[PDB]
């Protein structure tokens, strides 16, 4: 995640084990109960898309709920794209350059990218994004697991 | 255990099956492209005759939720 | 929760998982008993009211209870907006906007602006409101739940 | 499950129907205005006879308190 | 592994015993299986190929695995060899010597050599081919390892 | 349950009903007097005849540990 130190700016620092565990343990008990959302919001402060995909390749089991996640972190991907078009001409030397889909999931883009972006100013919360996705494909999971 | 291996039971749900199927998928390293023509494919073929005949009346275009909510009585 | 940095600041910092499973084994472990209020109170210590809806949505089980609890917490929030009016006249720019029911709630408030009403000078306690209401309807619940 | 499934039992307390209520209630994501429908409606009509009755005795304007101790001997 | 101090430098810190037993208690638990592979990623963040001989040291049992993963890693490190030759001539006072397949295995280099690439200035992530190496190998296994 | 419902057995100890009693006292919320109103009335009142008869005894003024010894033996 990237947090903020004592010196007073925003540097990265790695999620801890027992924390990494604990995502673990929540997903083995409670499977798709709705307290795994409030859960999963509470232990994704801070976190990255390099995180978020960390956290969901580590899950074991569920693999068709899997599976129907990433099918809907591509359709929100692929909408934030249709969305938001590419920008007008050449990047400039000065500037860094705006995310896509596939940034915002965190494959088409590097850590130092994703701290370029939210650490920059005017900041852009490419967690959040990615987390309205994760929450409204959670809410799609919710809904279909009901029995 | 190889993919083409992966099969439907006679009294085995479907849901369970495509765990099977996509944890079985998760240990294959191939090419998107291929591992697309995989799920279209081999996926149906190995389901069972009651659900088999339930998925040829979804059509094709058909995506995940409504294929497991469509073989639940199944 | 909103704690004391070294500098000699009043900061956020977020609450601790083992922190949030000690609320979670508490709750599955004494249920309604009255236990829970002192333990309630000792684990809310600088808590905002974001932190006190994550507690409440991070709860499975007795929900008929939970409903209780909602109701009360709407109960108590259109009593905190009838005995205490809006303000005369437009908001000052110099200033920062008056709580209604829900801003205590926490539900129309964002973070920064929790922060600000606890942190500026004089300080208001949003989190003692709040909490009283938790408490209050706490004693609702035990008082039902008695056989 | 569906929230029209919920229905409570012939010997079934009322408070572990309410409970069940709030919980599928809990994972309907509908406006509020029609989870209030919901509330005082369905709640009644798939309680059992016996409570069924004592509750029609509290009439309209009732509160979960007041509607849960009044079903408890039932 | 080699952190980011708070005065802004990079200097090396050694792991922790519960992530070294979390590394074990994974290997317990999970033994071949693919969750494997995002969770040594995860807790080779900022690790050492001493530090990653010391893991893959520690293992007990599954030692045909253990062998081939060897084995691997060795022919990994001649092809690391082959791809690169040395370069031209005598090593200048004013600078260091490149790595071969055996310093990115850790073997022929010190910690302080490996401190000496990672921290110069460009850097070279002699970690991250290792790492490649250590997943391919991973692959090999997992394919082989499934039944 | 209520706090009139507590009551001690007649082979249960003082003791454990004592400690019943503080319990559901403790999920009491009337003011003090009130509080101390049910000690000294209710304890003795629904105390069985042997300890009863023991803890009248006593007299008044008397001490929760000089009761709880009182009765020991009972």
């Amino acid at each position: 995640p990237i947090v903020q130190n004592l010196q007073g700016q925003m540097v990265h620092q790695a999620i801890s084990p027992r924390t990494l565990n604990a995502w673990v343990k929540v997903v083995e008990e409670k499977a798709f109960s709705p307290e795994v959302i409030p859960m999963f919001s509470a232990l994704s402060e801070g976190a990255t898309p390099q995180d978020l995909n960390t956290m969901l390749n580590t899950v074991g089991g569920h693999q068709a709920a899997m599976q129907m996640l990433k099918e809907t972190i591509n359709e929100e991907a692929a909408e934030w794209d249709r969305l938001h078009p590419v920008h007008a001409g050449p990047i400039a030397p000065g500037q860094m350059r705006e995310p896509r889909g596939s940034d915002i999931a965190g494959t088409t883009s590097t850590l130092q990218e994703q701290i370029g972006w939210m650490t920059h100013n005017p900041p852009i919360p490419v967690g959040e994004i990615y987390k309205r996705w994760i929450i409204l494909g959670l809410n799609k999971i919710v809904r279909m697991y009901s029995p | 255990t190889s993919i083409l291996d992966i099969r439907q039971g006679p009294k085995e749900p479907f849901r369970d099956y495509v765990d099977r199927f996509y944890k079985t998928l998760r240990a294959e390293q191939a090419s998107q492209e291929v591992k697309n023509w995989m799920t279209e494919t081999l996926l149906v073929q190995n389901a069972n005759p009651d659900c088999k005949t339930i998925l040829k009346a979804l059509g094709p275009g058909a995506t995940l939720e409504e294929m497991m909510t469509a073989c639940q009585g199944v």
